[PDB]
DNA sequence: CGCTCTGCTCCTTCTCCCATCCTCTCGATATGAGATCAACTAG
RNA sequence: AUCGAGAGGA
DNA sequence: CTAGTTGATCTCATATCAGGAGAAGGAGCAGAGCG
């Protein structure tokens, strides 16, 4: 259930300290046309905010 | 104790984003939405509603 | 000359704020017995 | 339905 | 008058880092001023 979780609502952290974890990780593949599959399987994030 | 208590769920009630206290919750971590925050800025009460 | 009365700058705390509007998806989120009372429900 | 999150549009 | 039946209601009991800005308080020092 923890991995479980941590990639279904993109959380990365303990379900309990929801508000503390890192949104945004772990996001539904676009599937809009391969070209959108192909840059959101490559994209990089940066976390400053 | 108990007056320690009830002190801190009547001031979560009205006001749950004081520093340095606890923060009142619903379940799974959710903060609970007391009333100052009801009111408090855009989407609140006026500025979203009035 | 001791003692007080400000008062002056300064560091600390703390509290506030951070464009508008719109669309979509996705995940999580008991039961009865006894007592009291009041309305009957009749004698 | 509510909350949050995310992705988008101008 | 006057007891018996009918409903509602309450109690009780049973387990197991890459913010920032400004205003308010307190602090310590510095001096002035008067007993």
């Amino acid at each position: 259930d923890g991995l479980k979780y941590s990639l279904a609502t993109g959380n990365w952290g303990d379900q309990k300290k929801a508000h503390q974890a890192r949104a945004g990780v772990s996001q539904v593949l676009n599937r809009l046309t391969f070209a959108s599959t192909l840059s959101h399987l490559r994209r990089l994030n940066s976390p400053i905010g | 104790e108990d007056v320690k208590l009830l002190q801190f769920h009547v001031a979560t009630m009205v006001d749950n984003e004081l520093p340095g206290l606890p923060r009142a919750m619903q379940k799974s971590g959710r903060p609970l939405k007391s009333l100052k925050q009801r009111l408090k800025g855009k989407e609140g009460r006026v500025r979203g509603n009035l």
